[PDB]
């Protein structure tokens, strides 16, 4: 239940810096 | 995993970066 | 600016994916 | 996907394409 | 309550699609 | 203090889920 | 979009209404 | 509310007309 | 850990209650 | 510190509205 | 509407500046 | 802050510079 909201700013992170290199998610 | 990485540990956006494509 | 969509569709595609996870790219 | 869904809103369904 | 069923156990997008009007 | 964070992506996730069809909030 | 407002909307109502919990539609 | 707060920007009063 | 989400929820809610006057945000 | 005061116990709007310039 | 902008500036500022905080104005 | 990076997209680097 933690890890399900912090995946959340994971891939909001993941977003601003990856950019326009993009990325891939998996728990 | 990303997960196990950094919700246990907080990741600095240098090892954020790593998991772009 | 097209960068704050890019935003919301990741949150979106985080709660429909799930475990299965998901790709982004601009 | 940038092209389909912040021109016109996507369902739950049109995004759910995007899954991995 | 929503708070009560969705931030003890993870809830499916199924089954917060019932809180809805 | 965890429920909070939590209702915030509850909210989010009600907003995304339930669309056209609105919804309500109470904790 | 207008979409994106809606969530921004929500935001704010769930940190403004609090306990009293709040409605939204469009 | 969309027409409200999503043309000119609502203070956290206007807004806290919307609370149930 | 659970202290970084919650400073994400933090500026935000600065910012949406701080509005015009503005902020500055330290942990 | 903000972080001391509102993530241990829940802020208030009002208790925010001080961190404000 | 500028404002949403807003709030994607400080949660970009949030997660580049860390410890070391930032300032948001307007 | 508004200017800058709310017209064209601010880089992690451009945004750095608004750090305390
Ligand atoms: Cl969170
Ligand atoms: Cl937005
Ligand atoms: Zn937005
Ligand atoms: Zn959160």
């Amino acid at each position: 239940v933690n890890q399900h909201l912090c995946g959340s700013h994971l891939v909001e992170a993941l977003y601003l810096v990856c950019g326009e290199r993009g990325f891939f998610y998996t728990p | 995993g990303i997960v196990e990485q950094c919700c246990t540990s907080i990741c600095s956006l240098y090892q954020l970066e790593n998991y772009c494509n």
